[PDB]
RNA sequence: CGCUAUUAUUGGGCCUAAAGCGUCCGUAGCCGGGCCCGUAAGUCCCUGGCGAAAUCCCACGGCUCAACCGUGGGGCUUGCUGGGGAUACUGCGGGCCUUGGGACCGGGAGAGGCCGGGGGUACCCCUGGGGUAGGGGUGAAAUCCUAUAAUCCCAGGGGGACCGCCAGUGGCGAAGGCGCCCGGCUGGAACGGGUCCGACGGUGAGGGACGAAGGCCAGGGGAGCGAACCGGAUUAGAUACCCGGGUAGUCCUGGCUGUAAAGGAUGCGGGCUAGGUGUCGGGCGAGCUUCGAGCUCGCCCGGUGCCGGAGGGAAGCCGUUAAGCCCGCCGCC
RNA sequence: GAGCCUGGGCUCCGUGAGGGGGGAGAAGUCGUAACAAGGUAGCCGUAGGGGAACCUACGGCUCGAUC
């Protein structure tokens, strides 16, 4: 019927109250106990770096038909390994293994994998201190 | 003007004895047998609802 | 168990009672087998 | 009635609003109060005494013809009930039916009605506590209440 | 069960107004209501009320002449001092002279105008607009 | 952070989309009827002592204006404290009231519950008499019963479950749920009431009591039905639907388990916002009468249904038995 | 009263023969359980059975069509 409590000394019923209905939305629960930070192989950062090991092709979803390029990449901090899709008209060709390459987020909802390859959420963005965009373009080399 | 007052439907009579005459107040609407003051027979018998009076009316208050 | 009706509906799924009797066989089957 | 039941009953009287005793009445306060002492020492109760003077002898509204309700009228003499009424047929009601139930096992639906009995027992002894009709620590127990009645 | 008597009169108020009827009795008296329907006819939202004595309590016979487009009870009653009016007049009426707050003072039951003038607060208990 | 009235005091929602506990009784706590007297704790006004500076707002002035700096006036410092004054509201203290709730009397209603006794048909088995070849069963058939005399008819004996038509759109019960008759014990509701007490009330975290079927423990019993099982068919196959048999179980005593589309898929109390027409119980008033606890018509109260106007809603639909406007409490998303 | 050793409690992490189920993924095998009376109406609860969807029994619900 009508909202309770809502009498004029009901004050810690009311806390209560919101206290206890606001640990069903993720957005305060997943903040307050820190679970991104503690899942997370970038330890909370914008940029990681990390080596290259094996060079691959990903399947895109339907109803595409495509493959993508990636690359595994063993990271520096924490030794896990994640992988990174590699943007571009011929990227990967401008890639080797043991190269030292920079990691970002690829761009998606919360953080997450964006438009037709799932299971991706990384992103190239240096090749041994130098930047796919020129070494794509025709500025500048790999040394 | 409107039914705001809620007024009783129960009256007070005065009735006669027909044995010896006596006369006496009772209530229309009672509970427990009612009987003479004087030679102790029965005046009003009770019902669920108005009694069957078994005297005479003489006034209804 | 908490059910919630929704399962109960039809369409995409199996029928929920036969489920139901599918989650019991494998917890009596892991309940086992540690040795409780 | 509508404690634990939950119905919308209306079957009570409907008093006229009046400010002074009629004139058609015959006796007076001072033998209105010898009627009450009378009915008193036959046996009967408040409610029965009140019911009794309105039918038989013609007297509306004691507390018109007198300024003082029948239990004030008892507790100037020496009848004023030590346990009130309405506590103590309860009390009377719950005794009979653990009897009853004693005997009876598996009933099982009047037992409930023993249980709202006695709610209603402690509803009214927290009530008479506060106000000083029974000690600030009576308590109700059914072997010591069957001493009662 | 019955709480307040107050809010049950001016719900039957804004009824009965919008449905469209002249006389509204309102069974349960007290005194704020009878300084609150005051102030009313003062303001001119109401007509001619009279108190009818039954041996219950009193009764209270109202007339409604047609400029009432919503009334009702404020709780909680909020304290309220005399720096602090435009917020609930904006969050109870329409306009910045629109209705009446109605508020209980040390020295009687007036609209917060008066109150203002006389440069005290006091509690909130209804509206009328 | 905002967008987000997707955390909602302002300001959300729970028939069908996420969402009412299976239902009741109650502890703390929150909310609480009307008048009178008092106090002045909360609340309101006036004033004294404190809440560093920088930071924030405004005007003026100095570096070309500005950003910046300076003089002054205000706020911020979620507030603490010393006094004076007021008494509408709340709290505390003391008296009064009867409208809410409770108690009592009366005449009635009802498959409410427990105990004891007496019965009604039907079904199955057995024994006797009669009679001769098929009976049952299906879409069609076969497994099965039958010449050691079946099905069918008659006379007797025994046993276990159930209580047909009347029976209702009906009634009682917190819900689950409750239908043969008579007798005893017992719970609750409505109506009528110038009867008694005198606010004794609402909801209820935690806690408790009841709670279909099925299942378990221990003891008895065992007609019909019948999970499992076994057989015959149908089928590409048929671990099934159909047929013939059958174990636990269904029943009584004494205990555990505590679940369901436990559904009005609609939490409980209170006041308000058009009515119409049926039915159940009680009461009142008129007319009929075969003088019947009888028939018909109208009114008040309470229960239970069908329509429906304003009004509400995403709509289906609800609509004084709200899914509408108000005053409250608890559970949930 | 450090450090060292010893026992206990709480707690975090890595690993392990073998096994368990979950989620995705062009195209595979066996069936055909649900939506129409979906070809035995569907679904809740309890219990038993089956290669698998599933089938039966007891009690319920209509969110079930035809007369
Ligand atoms: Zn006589």
């Amino acid at each position: 019927g009508k909202k309770a409590p809502y009498g004029e000394f009901a004050g810690r019923k009311l806390k209560l109250k919101r206290k206890k209905f606001r640990w069903s939305d993720i957005r305060y629960k997943r903040r307050v106990l820190r679970l991104k930070e503690k899942s997370d192989p970038l330890e909370g950062a914008p940029q990681a770096r990390g080596i290259v090991l094996e060079k691959i092709a990903v399947e895109a979803k339907q109803p595409n038909s495509a493959m993508r390029k990636a690359v595994r990449v063993q990271l520096i901090k924490n030794g896990k390994v994640v992988t990174a899709f590699t943007p571009g008209d011929g990227a990967i060709n401008h890639i080797d293994e043991h190269d030292e390459v920079i990691i970002e987020g690829i761009g998606g909802p919360k953080g997450g994998s964006m438009g037709d390859i799932p299971g991706i959420r990384y992103k190239v963005v240096k090749v041994n201190r130098v930047s796919l965009k020129e070494l794509v373009k025709g500025r500048k080399e790999k040394p | 003007p409107k039914n705001l007052i809620p007024m009783p439907r129960s009256r007070f009579l005065r009735v006669k004895c027909i044995d010896c005459g006596n006369e006496q107040i009772v209530f229309s609407h009672p509970a427990t047998p009612v009987r003479c003051l004087v030679c102790g027979a029965t005046l009003v018998e009770p019902t669920g609802g108005k009694g069957i009076i078994k005297a005479k009316v003489l006034e209804v208050e | 168990m908490k059910r919630r009706p929704r399962k109960w509906k039809k369409k995409g799924r199996m029928r929920w009672k036969w489920i139901k009797k599918r989650i019991r066989r494998l917890k009596r089957q892991r309940r086992k087998e540690r040795g409780l | 009635a509508r404690i634990h039941a939950r119905k919308r009953g209306k079957s009570g009287s409907k008093r006229p609003p009046r400010t002074a005793p009629p004139a058609w009445v015959e006796y007076t306060a001072e033998e209105v109060e010898a009627l009450v002492v009378k009915l008193r020492k036959e046996g009967y109760s408040t409610a029965m005494i009140g019911t009794i003077l309105r039918d038989q002898y013609g007297i509306p509204s004691v507390k018109l013809i007198t300024g003082k309700k029948i239990t004030k009228i008892l507790e100037e003499n020496g009848l004023a009930p030590e346990i009130p009424e309405d506590l103590m047929f309860l009390i009377r009601r719950a005794v009979n039916l653990r009897k009853h139930l004693e005997q009876h096992p598996k009933d099982k639906h009047s037992r409930r009605g023993l249980q709202l009995i006695e709610s209603k027992i402690r509803r009214l002894v927290k009530y008479y506590r506060r106000t000083g009709k029974l000690p600030a620590k009576w308590r109700y127990d059914p072997e010591q209440a069957k001493l009662l009645v | 069960t019955l709480l307040d008597p107050l809010a049950n009169a001016l719900s039957h108020i804004t009824n009965s107004e919008r449905v469209g009827k002249k006389e509204v009795y309102i069974k349960p008296a007290s005194k704020l209501i009878g300084e609150v329907l005051r102030v009313m006819l003062e303001n001119g939202y109401i007509g001619e009320f009279e108190l009818i004595d039954d041996g219950r309590a009193g009764i209270y016979r109202v007339q409604l002449i047609g400029k009432i487009n919503k009334a009702g009870a404020i709780k909680p009653r909020f304290p309220v001092k005399a720096r602090d009016y435009e917020k609930w007049e904006k969050r109870f009426l329409p306009a910045f002279e629109f209705g009446i707050l109605i508020v209980s003072t040390s020295q009687g039951v007036m609209t917060h105008k008066e109150a203002l003038e006389k440069g005290i607060g006091g509690r909130l208990i209804a509206y009328v607009y």
